[PDB]
């Protein structure tokens, strides 16, 4: 968090309330139709009504495809889902290509459950059962209630309890002076230690002494988990926390990641339906952002067909920056992004634009306020002449070894003779390719 | 022990910050493998029926005049996992 | 049911592993796994380097009488 | 609140739409135009609804857009529940826990139902008193009795030990409503008929109550349990099967052990105690098979137990997989001749208009009729999907100046922000050297 | 009974001399063909030779497997038949040549004769004896006795939960125990036990059963190289630890042929050789053909018959090679060829008629010609599955009988191969790829 | 003696050689000339140094015996091992165990480093006497060589004592706050003169001191030893075996935020490190395409790539790239080019070898060597170095001579002198 990474000056979408986008807002310079564009899908996203609708970010690279993604994703918020993915990640040695994405799309569906937790908390002060006057079968003694005296560190209170927890008591071994804890939703009593006002110095137990419960006896809080349907499938898919032999077995056993089936997934989709139903849990469909679409084969493609047609799919964000490129795992097949034809019917194609010089200057302002780095007039000029031949990322990355070139030389700010310095330094692409070329037959293949 | 899961680890008690965090509801959401055996057990009554064809007990290593000592060793580790393993495979017991 | 395949061999075959202990030097002077979850970092650099015995420490021990016997416990 | 399951692509079918001669309407239950293809499909879905002819195959064929995954859909819901549908695609049997061939008949056998139906006998009444006696110290015989209460009737029950221990498991009280299973003995609790005693604390807030069951206390009811042939394979291959059911990791199953239950669910056929519901397979995109997995379909066809299957493909004459061969649709000649071909043609003006109504209902959008026009034309010029994209897209656009009915400006804003696929071809050839690679 | 492709063939339709019938058992032409079928299964019912193949050669629709079916119902239902497809070979489990012997010994079956050994009856005495053993008494309709079990025994009882008054059943050669349910005799002191009841055994508390069990080579391979017999827990860590197939050794299968011979000699074990049938045989690769060779030269092996429909075609695995049917002439060279040809007119209306005889279908003889017309073009399998839907057509309008105007509205919904082909090459523009 | 460490091709090397203004000296530190390359690798050292910034990338690009290994190298010893340097070569990251994407990940997370400090209260001291009554309740009896004490026992602390098998003698260690206890040893008196001793026994002195003593733990781990350790129950022996898998991506964040905890509470502090990827030509397009990515995380180290490849084809593709890496990945990253060497630098270079081999050589046979070195290769002369320097201490020489260079080039043979006797003899050498 700490540590500036190459979109950390993305704080959003810069659009103005009726959704136009402003010329430089939230860490945004230009791109208006894509931020707009964007914008609408981030209102898509919060309309919580579509599945499987899918978005391609088309254009050249470094244009700002990946930082409109996260752009999108900081609009959303951290309650709404956002899992990032490389095409190159479908590849595994341990499922396919299809459970790999199956996967992906059940990380993005997410589920947030509210649920109130209430407990009675306490140091057992009396433990006295309510006879009754008259014992029903005429021999012994009948009881009514039981009643526990808990108390904490700001009051005491008594609870008249069922008889039956007698037997919990019994099993937990709670006696008076003991610090346990009563849960409303089940009835049971657990012994959480015992208070350490009644421990000495000479004792050595390690977690059998606890200290007295501060607050009230009755505490009861409103609990919110995240969870998404992937966490839920692969929980009960290799479970964790039996003693039978399946679960010792997926204890010693190397974990490695299985085809979860249909059928666990429907019986995770009607028990989430269910806790919807009644009440407990309110569904969070996210994104889904696929970047670099152009390295999944076309097994894979096909598979996303499926996959978005489906009606519990996420929203997918897909990114571009191929040509009329030969889709992997086919044999001299071209299509315009590197996708075939039908998956590109089924995608709404944002076309992301080059920038003109102001808008890289602006850039280039922006990333040095949010790397620390103080930049002369005349300095941010030669850095934007210098991005205009080469590229954006190649300006963006000298600003660092200038500045320290800079402090090295004792200057709080980047002149023009340090990125003179910086430029002779390291060669972009473009002037190592030329090297290249110029002297071919010395390198190697 | 339980990383990333909708399954919260052995909270001590409500002093504890994970006490708060998880839900019950999440719990109920998964099951172990006793609870699935428990669901399937009509399942498992009516159609678990295939039987090998043979069946044999598994191959014997004979030598004249053995190390005396793999015999006992191989004993010692078969009683000790037996005596560890065998409680929990109870519920397997009507599939076996 | 069928009886198990009873294979026989050479009782010598059965040693051709085995190694007299006059024969072979102790792996578990380069044993680091095995020391995994039995020994701390706290015995290793503090404790060891400070309570290592000495050969003068271990011949003065064994030369010198038993020690007196332990008083008995006095409420006091 | 809205559930898992959302608007998706074939969200508004409901059904083919056929009447009783499957004679095609115009436009019911969602679908739309598509005559002679949905008069097919409901054929195919007839032959599927008898259950007599094993390892029919039919080809769904036709251009990108014109209804084959609708038609299924369509096929799938009007179907229902009960008869199994089991939809993957053709990607999917690349596995790496499995062959093609194994991967291709655990679809298969995931698509025939075994049904088994048994008469159980079962007490369901309200708890007015129970009374357990255990011994103080040691072991010892619990001695107990329930008393259960209908509308008309009250029985006193004297209850054995393993009774016991099961109704102090699932701790039944007095008003709880209560399922008991002679046979298994198992306890099933549905519901309190009242309250607890108030003067109780910790036990949280009463939830509804349950009205007592009426008539008699121990009624029969006939039990239904239904499982396919590949959740019998699954759990009869290895004792961790069951585990197996959900984790998927069954490896490759023994032929002896598949061939052991057909024998034994033939059997059962025959002496009554179960019946086979046969299913659905549709794999779409059956073009990303290769020629051995259409080899293999090609015998796994003739088999007693296989399904109706359904494909799907919009190639033309194409290389197979695998192969250096083209044949029409990516499919060898000898699986083409095992199946018949439906095809798809191409909607008209007025079929769009009606596709995009359907769906703004779907999507609860209004919409003005010039829109409508304008949005058709879209719809002929680029795709019918890219029509729907932009139905939804106007949608929010509209909501967010604060409009009610989606005009011809909201229409024209989408198509400005999102692109089809030919205008970002020809904006990618503008800028052809900007691009990677060719 | 569900009906399938096949299940109108019911045998080859041959005579006592060997000749074939033109139109008997679900058979309508092949006449060569079918008395080459019957020669195959006069030698696999002779048990002398091993090892030999046979090639059904011939275009699709021509009945290969027709014939190879035909085959295995004049076998009978005790001799084995293993189908399996060219494509399951190539299994993520184990290697091909594994597969392709595994698939070898399936073929050779073997009927065994064994005695089982049954302790049947009521518990009224269940004595530990301190590793703890047993002493049980079990009592029937005919007498009582008490015996002496071993701790695994007891371990079973327990696990069963059986205790003094439940009906059990002990198999004394597995160790299976099964407690089948409390006595019928205490059903009556309760209202409510949660207990399944069992009238007392009648026959007596030990029996011995001799019973005929049929199995295989390969069962017995499986049973030798991933043991489940011993009941010990190494058997269920090696069971759950590793579930997949292993490539069974040469050595293993040389003890299971010692012990097979064992038991024929002693008299209590028969021997039936058996067929394997591989029916996309050019789905194969060029290992797997090599591997072949040795395993049809093989003693051991079953009778093997091959089907292939390809022409001159290039052998999988190899890059440019092509033989006449995807099969190397070195395999050629060992397998005996069968050819069918293509059928008439009038066989291809035979086999429509006596498919929709199996279907349960009336046509009539106006529709029949219909059909057999739209098969002449097109092909034979394209016309037969035009029944089932032809006839639903009918009953939805009440006709209990196909007319030909049913036959052209199903004709007209449903297309075959030709003209898709047809339709794809007049529209190749505006279908993908 | 001999270490297990010995002279290699970058033995000299013990770093850049700049001064307090990354000017590069002429002949510093073991390197010689590829001035502005050691300049830009002293900036890119500093960047590393400062840690601010994440994911950024680096080229070292040239011909090849022009010193990029050798550059490499020097940053590698020029940064602390305090610092993680995780030096792989491009075909390791092709498992059979596990992605090429995961090899990535955990290449990337090795080389961020997670210093841990955990202070913690102990019991230490020599066990004098364990009294357990009817093990329910007892004493325990600990001292010092300065002290002695008795404590009261609860059940689990019993349980605890008797699994360890704890008796008199032993000398033990208590942590208060989770009650394990681990055996540092015994005492030894006059009654444990044994003459065997078991494999894990050993003797040593009675602590001193007081019985009570906090415990400091300061050690460096990494990222993807973390997640090994969390990954399964027992996964510690995976940072052993190596058969960690597939690391799942959700534990992977728990841990990350569990380490920004740990940073917030002061109980860790972050190393962000160095992955030099030698010979990256060898990575496939689907690695290049995840590095385009991964280097944009905030927990992404500093990426050191050399290559010495022209314009060639990428691995896994048809298209030819400068570097035989996609041109969206060069954007991401500075390419910092090595010069070749003078017949001057060349000469140093020889001198520098010759210095840590401890070979003497005439000023004659330097100019031969070096002579020979311009027209074959540096690496060529390296060796002949050694060769040299056995054939004269094989006639009991001193001093390496012209002779002995000339007799080593006429026994052992370059790429070229071999290509052509090659070519003399073509039809005698198999599959032309
Ligand atoms: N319009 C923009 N406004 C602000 N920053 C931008 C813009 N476009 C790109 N950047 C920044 O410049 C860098 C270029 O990367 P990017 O354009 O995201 O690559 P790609 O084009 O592959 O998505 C990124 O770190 C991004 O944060
Ligand atoms: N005849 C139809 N009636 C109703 N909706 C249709 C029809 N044809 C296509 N659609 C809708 O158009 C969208 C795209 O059609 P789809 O069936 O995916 O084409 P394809 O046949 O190529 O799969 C789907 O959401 C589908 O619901
Ligand atoms: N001579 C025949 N008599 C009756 N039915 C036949 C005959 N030949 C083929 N059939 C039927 O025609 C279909 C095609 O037969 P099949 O053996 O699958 O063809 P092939 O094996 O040549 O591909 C099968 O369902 C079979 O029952
Ligand atoms: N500037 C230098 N200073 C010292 N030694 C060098 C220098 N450049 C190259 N070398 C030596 O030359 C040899 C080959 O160079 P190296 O960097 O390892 O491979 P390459 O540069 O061909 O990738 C190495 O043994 C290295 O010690
Ligand atoms: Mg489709
Ligand atoms: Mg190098």
């Amino acid at each position: 968090t700490q540590r500036i990474a190459s979109h950390s000056h993305v704080k959003g979408l810069g659009l103005d309330e009726s959704g136009l986008a402003k010329q430089a807002a939230s860490g945004l310079v230009g791109q208006e139709n894509a931020r707009e564009a964007c914008g609408v899908i981030v209102e898509l996203i919060k309309s919580k009504k579509m599945a499987g609708r899918a978005v391609l970010l088309a254009g050249p690279p470094g244009t700002g495809k990946t930082a409109l993604a996260l752009a999108i994703a900081q609009e959303l918020g951290s309650k709404v889902p956002f899992c990032p993915m490389v095409g190159s990640e479908v590849y595994s040695t341990e499922i396919k290509k299809t459970e790999v994405l199956m996967e992906n799309f059940r990380r993005a569906i997410g589920l947030r459950i509210k649920e109130t937790k209430e407990v009675y908390e306490g140091e057992v002060t009396e433990l006295t059962p309510c006879e009754t006057e008259n014992p029903m079968g005429g021999y012994g003694k009948t009881i009514s209630h039981v009643i526990i005296g808990l108390k904490t560190a700001k009051g005491t209170k008594q609870l008249k309890l069922d008889p039956s927890i007698f037997e919990s008591l019994q099993k937990e071994r709670v006696e008076a002076g003991d610090v346990i804890y009563i849960e409303a939703n089940s009835g049971a009593v657990k012994r959480q230690g015992r208070c350490d006002t009644y421990a000495t110095e000479f004792d050595l137990e390690a977690e059998e002494y606890v200290p007295l419960p501060k607050g009230d006896v009755h505490k009861k809080k409103e609990i919110i988990q995240d969870v998404t349907l992937h966490d839920l499938d692969v929980a009960n898919a290799r479970p964790q926390g039996g003693q039978d032999i399946l679960s010792m077995m997926g204890q010693l056993m190397k974990p490695k990641k299985t085809e979860i089936t249909d059928k666990l997934r429907g019986e995770i989709n009607k028990v989430v339906n269910k806790y919807i139903d009644q009440g407990i849990a309110e569904l969070v469909p996210g994104v889904l952002f696929v970047d670099e679409v152009h390295m999944l084969d076309i097994e894979c493609f096909t598979y996303l067909h499926r996959a978005l047609e489906s009606s519990i799919a996420p929203i997918v964000i897909f990114a571009s920056n191929r040509g009329n490129c030969v889709i992997r795992g086919t044999e001299d097949i071209t299509s315009p992004h590197g996708i075939p034809l039908d998956l590109l019917d089924r995608v709404m194609i944002i076309r992301t634009m080059l920038y003109t010089p102001q808008e890289m200057k602006q850039i280039i302002k922006i990333r040095a306020q949010t790397e620390g780095i103080n930049i002369s007039e005349e300095a941010l000029n030669h850095l934007g002449e210098i991005g205009t031949k080469t590229t954006l990322r190649y300006s963006v990355q000298l600003l660092t070894p200038a500045n320290l070139l800079a402090k090295i030389n004792g200057k709080d700010s980047i002149e023009k003779e340090h990125v003179e310095e910086i430029s002779e330094l390291f060669y972009d692409a473009k002037s190592s390719a030329k090297i290249l070329a110029d002297q071919q037959d010395k390198y190697m293949k | 022990q339980p990383v990333a899961s909708p399954i919260g680890p052995r909270s001590p008690g409500p002093s504890h910050p994970t006490f708060w965090t998880y839900t019950e509801a999440a719990h109920r959401a998964v099951l172990f493998p006793q609870q699935r055996l428990d669901q399937l057990s009509e399942i498992i009554e009516r159609f678990i029926f295939v039987m090998p064809p043979v069946e044999a007990p598994p191959p014997s290593l004979h030598a004249c005049h053995p190390p005396p000592w793999l015999a006992p060793r191989q004993a010692a580790f078969q009683e000790q996992l037996a005596s560890e393993l065998w409680p929990r495979a109870r519920p397997l017991h009507r599939i076996v | 049911i069928t009886p198990g395949i009873c294979f026989s061999t050479a009782s010598l075959v059965l040693r051709a592993t085995d190694v007299h202990p006059l024969q072979r030097i102790d792996m578990g002077r380069f044993d680091l796994i095995g020391l995994e979850g039995r020994v701390s970092r706290y015995e290793a650099d503090t404790f060891l380097p400070r309570h290592r015995l000495s050969r003068r420490v271990l011949l003065e021990v064994a030369t010198a009488p038993d020690p007196p016997p332990r008083p008995k416990p006095v409420k006091m | 609140v809205t559930r898992i399951e959302r608007i998706g692509a074939h969200s508004h079918i409901r059904g083919l739409g056929l009447d009783d001669a499957l004679e095609p309407r115009q436009a019911s239950q969602g679908m739309v135009g598509q005559l002679a293809a949905r008069r097919a499909a409901g054929v195919v879905l007839e032959m599927i609804r008898e259950g007599k002819i094993a390892g029919r195959a039919v080809l769904i064929a036709g251009q990108p857009g014109t209804g084959k995954t609708a038609i299924a859909m369509g096929m799938a819901q009007a179907l229902g529940p009960d008869t199994p549908f089991t939809a993957i695609a053709g990607s999917e049997i690349f596995s790496l826990e499995m062959s093609k061939t194994e991967a291709l008949t655990q679809a298969f056998r995931r698509s025939i139902g075994v049904r088994i139906k048994e008469e159980t006998e079962i007490i369901e009444g309200e708890v007015v008193e129970i009374q357990i006696d255990r011994p103080a110290t040691g072991t010892g015989s619990k001695v107990g009795k329930l008393t259960l209460k209908t509308t008309e009737m009250e029985t006193i029950y004297d209850l054995g030990t393993k009774m016991i221990e099961s109704l102090t498991k699932d701790k039944v009280q007095a008003g709880d409503v209560i399922t008991i299973d002679k046979a298994t003995g198992k306890i099933s609790k549905l519901g309190r008929s009242f309250t607890r005693a108030r003067d109780y604390d910790a036990m949280g807030s009463q939830t509804k109550f349950v009205q007592c069951p009426d008539g008699e206390l121990q009624k029969r009811k006939e039990v239904v349990h239904t499982v396919s042939l590949h959740e019998i394979d699954v759990i009869n291959s290895r004792t961790q099967g069951f585990l197996a059911l959900f984790s998927g990791d069954t490896g490759e199953i023994k032929s002896e052990v598949r061939e052991q239950i057909n024998a034994k669910v033939a059997e059962w056929r025959e002496e009554g105690k179960a019946e086979i519901i046969p299913g659905v397979l549709f794999i779409d995109e059956v073009h990303m098979l290769d020629i051995e997995s259409f080899s293999f379909l090609n015998r796994a066809l003739e088999s007693d137990m296989a399904p109706v299957l359904i494909m799907a493909t919009n190639r033309g004459i194409t290389r197979i997989r695998g192969t250096s061969y083209q044949s029409p649709h990516g499919i060898p000649i000898d699986l083409l001749d095992r199946l018949l071909i439906v095809s798809t043609t191409p909607y008209s003006e007025k079929d769009t208009k009606q596709i995009l109504r359907i769906r703004c209902e779907e999507e609860d959008v209004e919409m003005s009729e010039d829109a409508y026009t304008v949005l058709t034309r879209i719809g002929l010029e680029t795709s019918l999907r890219y029509a729907i994209q932009l139905i939804t897209a106007a949608s929010l656009v509209c909501r967010k100046r604060k409009g009610t009915e989606v005009q011809v400006d909201d229409i024209k804003r989408v198509y400005s922000l999102f692109l089809d696929e030919s205008r970002s071809t020809q904006y990618m050839k503008e800028y052809q050297d900007a691009f990677l690679f060719n």
